């Protein structure tokens, strides 16, 4: 007739023990931006990103995320993070895109 | 001053663990039977494309670490891992090096003059060592395997030791030695390997696809073991 | 904000409530961002210390490290199997045999 | 082996893609999932048969 | 099982991977 399974009970999450956060104010917060021929690269690893305090900065004209989907920021975990800030203008927003 | 390698080079490609499964994985091994330059005691310099796979076998420590760069001078960075026989340190950054870099009571530092704009740092014939240097996403990787013992017979399987993400390029090679002891070093090629695991969990035995027609039957077949017939 | 995906031990992510586990229970895992259904047990097998969580010829998450605990674990699947009914007749009786 | 492809996907594994993908974004995966996968179970049955 | 048959039987040869990914086999009736 048809199958049979075991529901699963309760959920258990076992990521590892890390309480300091990420110095997010130096990369969203800082007082000047560099230029997209001499863009900086800051090395984020071993700490907490709440993603929750960027959104108090400014609204977002564009939130377009490529692979991970940004209401799934919170269930994954990555080992390494690259940060790639520069500034360009409207006009060359579209262009921050593969090929 | 030429010897062939058979059956070294290898490590393990992923960090993930198989139990008697012939998985087949495609990366920068050694390949069988290649032809590697051996020097024995100077310091040359050769070039660092792609990987480079080193082996020494020596009676006492001769080999005081290793240089890795693009220029070697205080225009672009380079990368220098010396051990000064308490613990490894790691310190990649703008050097200055000499002519002839060497190590002389092991307080005789003097492979740099001087360093600047320091980026990144770190701080951690019966012996037979093996070591191998690849930049694959701007990710620095050392495999470390050491085991007691003109190429050793058998096989060996290489465990990865420490991870830099340096992520910069490195073209310039060359060797430490001490002065007051032969070393084996080759070039990696991108080849097909197909490792064998077993109930423990180590690599026993490897087989370059590229070598002998043999070995691309067994690719086909997926098993060391061929029998009579011919195969496509 | 450049990503990788999961070839290396995780090191940031969000401030999620880590919950002590079970074992010998039929409960959900998250181990590092990856879930899954099964029951947890202890393994006698072996992973040298750099081993991260282990793979299967179906590649399957059949063994797991706990980053916390550092303690050997292996994922199998909940207790499933086909159900079949014995049925003499519908115009002789309405008894039926469950058989598993 | 054939369970173990891709099939063309982000992921071999539908875990994966739950966890990264939304599902309204990760239709299209499944949908290119399943269009493999059934073939691959009929061309199972056909050899059988 | 007759001695010949008991040589038959012994000239003719992981299960749970298969079992636990949907696939099982029925024994003969
Ligand atoms: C950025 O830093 C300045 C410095 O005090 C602060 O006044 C401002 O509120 C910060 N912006 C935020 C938190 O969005
Ligand atoms: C390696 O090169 C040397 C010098 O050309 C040669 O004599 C030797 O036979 C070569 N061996 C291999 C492995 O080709
Ligand atoms: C590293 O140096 C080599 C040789 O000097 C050069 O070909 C390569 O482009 C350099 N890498 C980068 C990222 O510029
Ligand atoms: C390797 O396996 C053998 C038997 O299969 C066992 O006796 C031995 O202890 C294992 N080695 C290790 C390091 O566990
Ligand atoms: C944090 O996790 C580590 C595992 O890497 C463990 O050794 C340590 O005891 C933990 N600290 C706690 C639970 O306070």
């Amino acid at each position: 007739t048809s199958n049979f399974r075991v529901q699963p009970t309760e959920s258990i999450v076992r990521f590892p023990n890390i309480t300091n956060l990420c110095p997010f104010d130096e990369v969203f917060n800082a007082t000047r931006f560099a230029s997209v021929y001499a863009w900086n690269r800051k090395r984020i690893s071993n700490c907490v990103a709440d993603y929750s305090v960027l959104y108090n900065l400014a609204p977002f004209f564009t939130f377009k995320c490529y692979g991970v989907s940004p209401t799934k920021l919170n269930d994954l975990c990555f080992t390494n993070v690259y940060a790639d800030s520069f500034v360009i203008r409207g006009d060359e927003v579209r262009q921050i895109a593969p090929c | 001053a030429y010897t062939n390698s058979f059956t070294r080079g290898v490590y393990y490609p992923d960090k993930v663990f198989r139990s008697s499964v012939l998985h087949s994985t495609q990366d920068l091994f050694l390949p069988f039977f290649s032809n590697v330059t051996w020097f024995h005691v100077d310091n040359p310099v050769l070039p660092f494309n792609d990987g480079v796979y080193f082996a020494s076998i020596e009676k006492s420590n001769i080999i005081r670490g290793w240089i890795f760069g693009t220029t070697l001078d205080s225009k672009t960075q380079s990368l220098l891992i010396v051990n000064n026989a308490t613990n490894v340190v790691i310190k990649v950054c703008e050097f200055q090096f000499c002519n002839d870099p060497f190590l002389d009571m092991e307080s005789e530092f003097r492979v740099y003059s001087s360093a600047n704009n320091c980026t990144f740092e770190y701080v951690s014939f019966k012996n037979l060592r093996e070591f191998v240097f690849k930049n694959i996403d701007g990710y620095f990787k050392i495999y470390s395997k050491h085991t007691p013992i003109d190429l050793p017979q058998g096989f060996s399987a290489l465990e990865p030791l420490v991870d830099l993400p340096i992520g910069i390029n490195i073209t310039r090679f060359q060797t430490l030695l001490a002065l007051h002891a032969a070393y084996y070093v080759g070039y990696l090629q991108p080849r097909t390997f197909l490792l064998k695991y077993n109930e423990n969990g180590t690599i026993t035995d490897a087989v370059d696809c590229a070598l002998d027609p043999l070995s691309e039957t067994k690719c086909t077949l997926k098993s060391f073991t061929v029998e009579k017939g011919i195969y496509q | 904000l450049s990503f990788e995906l999961l070839h290396a031990p995780a090191t940031v992510c969000g401030p999620k409530k880590s919950t002590n586990l079970v074992k010998n229970k039929c409960v959900n895992f998250n181990f590092n961002g990856l879930k899954g259904t099964g029951v947890l047990t202890e393994s006698n097998k072996k992973f040298l210390p750099f081993q991260q969580f282990g793979r299967d010829i179906a590649d399957t998450t059949d063994a797991v490290r706990d980053p916390q605990t550092l303690e050997i674990l292996d994922i199998t699947p909940c207790s499933f199997g086909g159900v079949s009914v014995i049925t003499p007749g519908t115009n002789t009786s309405n008894q039926v045999a469950v058989l598993y | 082996k054939q369970l173990s492809s891709k099939f063309g996907a982000i992921s071999s594994v539908l875990n994966d893609i739950f966890s990264r993908l939304d599902k309204c974004e990760a239709e299209v995966q499944i949908d290119r999932l399943i269009t493999g996968r059934l073939q691959s179970l009929q061309t199972y049955v056909t050899q059988q048969l | 099982r007759s001695p010949i048959e008991d040589l038959l039987f012994n000239k003719v040869t992981l299960i749970c991977a298969q079992k636990f990914k949907g696939l099982t086999v029925l024994p003969p009736l």
